RNA sequence: CUCUUAAGGUAGCCAAAUGCCUCGUCAUCUAAUUAGUGACGCGCAUGAAUGGAUUAACGAGAUUCCCACUGUCCCUAUCUA
RNA sequence: AAGAAAAUGUUUU
RNA sequence: UAUCUGGUUGAUCCUGCCAGUAGUCAUAUGCUUGUCUCAAAGAUUAAGCCAUGCAUGUCUAAGUAUAAGCAAUACAGUGAAACUGCGAAUGGCUCAUUAAAUCAGUUAUCGUUUAUUUGAUAGUUCCCUACAUGGUAUAACUGUGGUAAUUCUAGAGCUAAUACAUGCUUAAAAUCUCAGAUGUAUUUAUUAGAUUGAUGAUUCAUAAUAACUUUUCGAAUCGCAUGGCCUUGUGCUGGCGAUGGUUCAUUCAAAUUUCUGCCCUAUCAACUUUCGAUGGUAGGAUAGUGGCCUACCAUGGUUUCAACGGGUAACGGGGAAUAAGGGUUCGAUUCCGGAGAGGGAGCCUGAGAAACGGCUACCACAUCCAAGGAAGGCAGCAGGCGCGCAAAUUACCCAAUCCUAAUUCAGGGAGGUAGUGACAAUAAAUAACGAUACAUGUAAUUGGAAUGAGUACAAUGUAAAUACCUUAACGAGGAACAAUUGGAGGGCAAGUCUGGUGCCAGCAGCCGCGGUAAUUCCAGCUCCAAUAGCGUAUAUUAAAGUUGUUGCAGUUAAAAAGCUCGUAGUUGAACUUUGGGCCCGGUUGCAACGGGGCCUUUCCUUUACUUUGAAAAAAUUAGAGUGUUCAAAGCAGGCGUAUUGCUCGAAUAUAUUAGCAUGGAAUAAUAGAAUAGGACG
RNA sequence: ACCCACUCGGCACCUUACGAGAAAUCAAAGUCUUUGGGUUCUGGGGGGAGUAUGGUCGCAAGGCUGAAACUUAAAGGAAUUG
RNA sequence: GCCCGUCGCUAGUACCGAUUGAAUGGCUUAGUGAGGCCUCAGGAUCUGCGGAGAAUUUGGACAAACUUGGUCAUUUAGAGGAACUAAAAGUCGUAACAAGGUUUCCGUAGGUGAACCUGCGGAAGGAUCAUU
């Protein structure tokens, strides 16, 4: 099948390498998962050593971490808006590491209200304690008014079968907004 | 080639086993186990070639399957079990124990020992690590892992292993002036005292050893086994005590019996 | 497969096949020591050349070198044990000066003659071949035996082999069986 | 060495748009070739500005083979003016 | 001052 | 083991090759072939084709037994079949591909996977079974069949599990969230891991926090002994194990990986790059690193210090032959590594295979058939055909060596045994000794001995044998129980002897011999050489200082470019701490030689080079010891006894490339402060 | 301009060769088996053959590069006596 | 004495050679493309709004294999052509070795049955180390 060997892929001098040692199983590759959105379907791949990988096809929900409050709520992926490696992945809504997605933002809304309760974008005195730390970035809170939070996929859905990620924040968030405004 | 090899051709076996060349095409391949392939002595070799109790491998298996032989306190009915350095092989019939130590020539010498010190064995600390749940442990040269080691035990130290509970009873530190066995290289089987340890970051550490006769040799840190202090080895040393007589004085010793 | 079995040649043929002086000297040695062919002389010359080469390689080292001392005294030990070398001349430079007749003398076939066990060197060879000579408690039928200078005193006829033993032989038995009738009864 | 009337066909080239015999012989091309091409050459009767040999390019010139292509044919049918 | 022509010889001893 | 000799001439000295000579575990072939030991053997050509048979199966006390199998109150022993588990990825064969590839030495994984072995390790699970769940289950078996045929299978009826699928009980202590949560496994994010463990070094080990899982593990398993307490009850506890299980470590491994090193070729000088070439970012894929692949980007990467291309009758190495030194040649092949199983490709299972005594396809061969179909892979062991100069039994056995399995028991063409066997190697029969006759010798004058070549009782040897070793008896007289192969001009040891032929026939490596007196042919006799061997052909090594680094030759023998320039390459003037002194101190026998330290204006960059040390598997090589009867070999063995056994060994050296550590600082190179942008404080 | 002496550089020459060489001869063709100052090119018995083939240059004639099969015991150098 | 070439005889070895020759293998362009694997589906019938799911099937990547064209490497047939070599006594002449009877030889060019001849420049390896 697909080989990851370097017996092909001619040497650095440009010389074409002669063949020996017909393709070996320990250097095989496999086909990309090409994870889609919605209607979860996870296939098990028996890998080397008896281990198991999870090709995630058509993933709907993933665990996304804010990393500013350390919450990591489970949410549903709206869609893909940016991909540094291939715009076609954005066009086909392919879920992949480092892909910029939109998450529902509703679990984060609920957690923020139940924890701090300060009308983010529209046991009694715990908010009195954690009120000074209730201010958040304008470019983060503005997304809640539309119900779509920008996030970056950090897991490998083709490898682990999960589509976990983190909410974009700070300089990373600003960078991806600038790219989105340039390409949209 | 497609998987692990199960055979060991003769002339490919370790030379220390002193196996006859024209006996068969194969040598006993040491099974996976505590010490190593090259650094071990299969029970079949120890029972047929070093002690001559069994005449062949069939009789070796007959010995082992009636639970006579015992390695490190456990029965070990495996014919090619890789008994290695400082293992205790006790036979209850012909009641006697041996400690697998290297003679001066580098072969695993037959070293008769008494029960009061066959009770334990020594182990060089291969590594010190934090196990799961934050539990420290020591990995010894014979593949033993012992939990909750003394927090002063570092790599290249030696630990006395109870061998009944498998715990640390005492521990010797790798330091200048401590007695060391050499467990590899050209000087395999030699006993001396550490003179200096050269660091060689990124490379291999070297150590200078002075035997009792003041012969000084340098060897890699990998094959130095601390066995105590000067004049006080924690184990019973073999007949030669690692002196490494030259061939001339060896001939003189041989011809002193006339 | 099993380990290979080492084997070596024990002789070396002369470079010049038809040297008249060498041929005459070889026939002289063969006649003097009852040798079957030139191959025995070739073998003795091969051993002597090996010994001389070893001695030269030892001498090329500085004296009191450990290897020179060890292998030298080993070589003199072996040579004086076989009898080829002289007790007086144990300095390895009188090993360099050895000759073929020194080895031809220490043969069992030569010693059986030199001890009076036989009436000719060829008679001695025949006696050894026909299982008549023992070294200790051991019949030896190999004419090239290299008596170890401790078996010289012990070379004697065998307990078997009815020349020093007690048996009546075979052709003597047949002769007696026919003479029983030949006498008239 | 000669003799017919001076010389006696050199270099080349060829069954050639020049060869009768002749559908020459050999090879090749084909299932099969009086065709083609390559050779051979005592050449009826080739041959040197009556120009010889060869030549890239060019040709509504003559010729053979191949690929494509097709109603030229197998085998004809139908439609329009 | 200088002085025409002169080719060839079998094989192995 | 530092050697030459014959051939150009009338003669000479050269150059120079031809020829001779010797070795080859180096092949073949001819003639011959008695003994003992050892044993290479279809590599070369055809990785050509293969009939037949065998080469992979496996069960313990301890997974599943109602065989309608055997045996003397559930089964209990043995146990075919089958299910389950494990193995079949080892071994064995071959050398076709392969030239920076493999391989060797040396590295790395802080870049990964790892059945097994060994060691450690799991009180946390529940949203009306645990004194133990289901068929969502079936094989074997019974019965009914199809097909010409395959290790083909259909339909029907049962029945289990350490198969499959589910599923509780272990409190206690314990901190967070607003009663629940907290084991482990997965994924992400975050925090600590200090200057509270480790490393030269880490985002390491490990822990903590918040969450997340088409659910990972957290024994519904098995054998043997039964004990203690006891409300003596279907009580509570409790032993040694087997098997299985998560993670870690270990071991057997694997995969990638650093540095340096390959034969010939320029009648290969540019190559790679669109279709990945070199690098960057992201992703995917992988066990994991990586252009391994994808997208965008940059235009890189290699090369006269030989890239790239081509050849190899090239698998690499350990090694082999020959060798004064330096070298030349060989290495299919006993060990190690690689690769392949007719050619390719693809893949399943599995820890591990891109497996071929696994499957799928195409290609090429090729087999049965009842024509419908079906089935293949000897470069395993034999064996056959073919090819060729060129290579053996369709034998016996697991007894040894080891391997596999559930495993002391079974299996193993792995392996061993024998057969064939002048591959090669070791040892060494074919006679020895008297008496008569003559000159130590002589001959068909004779005698007494000796014995193995065989043959064979037995015994031993063997797994059963054969053979060797040992022996009853037999078994020498031209000892016919009869040694050959090449030669007799020179090289080169040995005939001016006889017959034959007559430049014929033939010989002759070379020079030559033969033309009617042949030392050379064909023979007889005789002699020589080696001898159970000897000759021939081919290749190769020494000879060859005829490949020359050591170490050739170039005026005329072959060879100085017509001449000069010139890049690469090679090479390149001299100079920088020398010399006094005071000591301590090792080796040889006060002297010599080595070493270290103090002053004396001094104190203790980058290389090459050289010393020393660890390293460079074993076998092989040198080499120590050791009476295999000697020897080649082998690593044995030795010591006195009537033991209830004592003991020495299986050393030592070597690969001088590359890497690592280390002393030296001569030699050779390199760099400094010049527009001072210099040094020190 | 010439004469004498000296000197550097040059074309050469004469004598002897310590030395070299097979010799002819050579002040280099010496300082080479007591074999190493640096460096380039070329040869490896005679033919086939400077041929075939490929490449390249040339208008051509040809030049440069350049084999092998096969064949052969000499070919050749210098000198000596005829 | 020795000797050179053409031309005759015989034999052998390479070379050239029409056949848009042939074959094999590697690499490669453009096409077709089995098969397994992943994937979009599909749903016999075995099941208790769910599950397992065979045939079938989408798109992929890996690609055997074949065709075409190119290139290289290796081998190989071929009418015919043209050389070379060898071989006891062939023909023609006599080119060279002597001043070889025209000194020889080199380079070049032309001629010519054949060796060779001739022109121009060169060498002495010449038949001259020489005319203050
Ligand atoms: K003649
Ligand atoms: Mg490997
Ligand atoms: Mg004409
Ligand atoms: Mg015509
Ligand atoms: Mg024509
Ligand atoms: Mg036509
Ligand atoms: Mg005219
Ligand atoms: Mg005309
Ligand atoms: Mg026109
Ligand atoms: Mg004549
Ligand atoms: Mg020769
Ligand atoms: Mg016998
Ligand atoms: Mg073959
Ligand atoms: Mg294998
Ligand atoms: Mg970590
Ligand atoms: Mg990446
Ligand atoms: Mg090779
Ligand atoms: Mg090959
Ligand atoms: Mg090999
Ligand atoms: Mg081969
Ligand atoms: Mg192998
Ligand atoms: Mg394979
Ligand atoms: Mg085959
Ligand atoms: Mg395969
Ligand atoms: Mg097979
Ligand atoms: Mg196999
Ligand atoms: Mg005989
Ligand atoms: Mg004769
Ligand atoms: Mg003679
Ligand atoms: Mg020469
Ligand atoms: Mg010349
Ligand atoms: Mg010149
Ligand atoms: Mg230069
Ligand atoms: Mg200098
Ligand atoms: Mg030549
Ligand atoms: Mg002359
Ligand atoms: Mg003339
Ligand atoms: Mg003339
Ligand atoms: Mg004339
Ligand atoms: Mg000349």
């Amino acid at each position: 099948g697909i080989s990851r060997d370097s017996r092909h892929k001619r040497s650095a001098t440009g010389a074409k390498r002669a063949q020996f040692r017909k393709k070996r199983k320990f250097e095989l590759g496999r086909q990309p998962a090409n994870t889609k959105i919605g209607a979860k379907r996870i296939h098990s791949v028996r890998t080397r050593g008896g281990n198991k990988k999870y090709r995630a096809l058509r993933i709907e929900t993933g665990n996304f971490s804010w990393a500013s409050e350390g919450i990591s709520k489970k949410t549903r992926i709206a869609g893909v808006v940016y991909h540094p490696s291939n715009n076609e992945l954005v066009r086909t809504n392919t879920l992949t590491k480092a892909a910029i997605v939109q998450i529902d933002a509703t679990p984060f809304r609920q957690w923020f209200e139940a924890h701090y309760g300060q009308t983010l974008g529209k046991a009694e005195r715990k908010w009195a304690a954690r009120a000074a730390s209730a201010k958040i970035e304008s470019s983060v809170e503005s997304q809640f008014s539309a119900g779509r939070l920008y996030a970056c996929i950090s897991s490998r859905p083709g490898q682990s079968g999960r589509c976990d990620g983190y909410i974009l924040e700070g300089e990373e968030l600003a960078f991806y907004l600038r790219r989105l405004t340039a390409k949209k | 080639a497609r998987g692990p090899k199960k055979h060991l051709k003769r002339l490919a076996a370790p030379h220390h086993w002193l196996l006859d060349k024209l006996s068969g095409c194969y040598a006993p391949r040491p099974s996976a186990g505590p010490h190593k392939l090259r650094e071990s002595l299969p029970l079949i070799v120890f029972l047929r070639n070093r002690l001559k109790y069994a005449l062949n491998g069939r009789e070796v298996k007959a010995i082992l399957m009636q639970r006579h032989v015992k390695v490190d306190g456990k029965v070990r009915t495996d014919t090619t079990y890789p008994a290695g350095f400082m293992d205790v092989i006790t036979l209850d019939a012909t009641n006697e124990n041996f400690r697998l130590v290297y003679d001066v020539k580098g072969r695993f010498a037959v070293h008769r020992i008494t029960d009061e010190e066959a009770s334990y064995k020594l182990g060089k600390v291969k590594k010190v690590q934090l196990g799961k749940k934050g539990v420290p442990y020591v990995v010894t040269h014979d593949g033993r892992t012992i939990r909750y080691p003394d927090p002063n035990i570092k790599v290249n130290d030696t630990v006395k292993i109870d061998l009944a509970s498998g715990k640390i009873t005492d521990f010797i530190k790798f330091d200048a002036g401590k007695l060391v066995y050499v467990t590899g290289g050209r000087n395999l089987g030699r006993i001396g005292t550490i003179v200096h340890k050269e660091r060689h970051d990124g490379g291999f550490d070297l150590v200078h050893i002075k035997d009792s006769l003041d012969n000084t040799f340098v060897t890699r840190l990998n094959n130095v086994f601390v066995i105590g202090e000067q004049g006080k080895p924690y184990i019973s040393l073999p007949k030669g005590k690692g002196i490494k007589l030259s061939i001339a004085e060896e001939r003189d010793r041989r011809r002193a019996q006339q | 497969p099993r380990a290979p079995r080492t084997y070596s040649k024990t002789y070396s043929t002369p470079k010049r096949p038809y040297e008249s002086s060498r041929l005459d000297a070889e026939l002289k040695l063969a006649g003097e020591f009852g040798l079957k062919n030139k191959k025995e002389i070739y073998r003795i010359s091969f051993q002597l050349s090996k010994i001389r080469r070893a001695a030269r390689d030892l001498l090329t080292r500085d004296e009191k070198d450990p290897k020179r001392l060890f292998e030298g005294n080993a070589l003199i030990r072996r040579l004086v044990r076989v009898g080829v070398l002289s007790e007086d001349k144990k300095k390895l430079d009188y090993v360099l000066a050895l000759k073929v007749e020194d080895f031809l003398e220490r043969r069992l076939q030569t010693q059986v003659y030199k001890l009076g066990l036989a009436k000719s060197v060829h008679h001695a060879r025949v006696l050894i071949t026909q299982r008549h000579i023992a070294v200790g408690k051991q019949i030896v039928n190999i004419p090239s035996f290299m008596v170890r200078l401790d078996s010289e005193k012990h070379i004697d006829f065998a307990p078997t082999s009815p020349f020093g033993g007690a048996r009546p032989g075979r052709v003597a038995r047949r002769n007696a069986a026919r003479k029983a009738e030949a006498s008239g009864e």
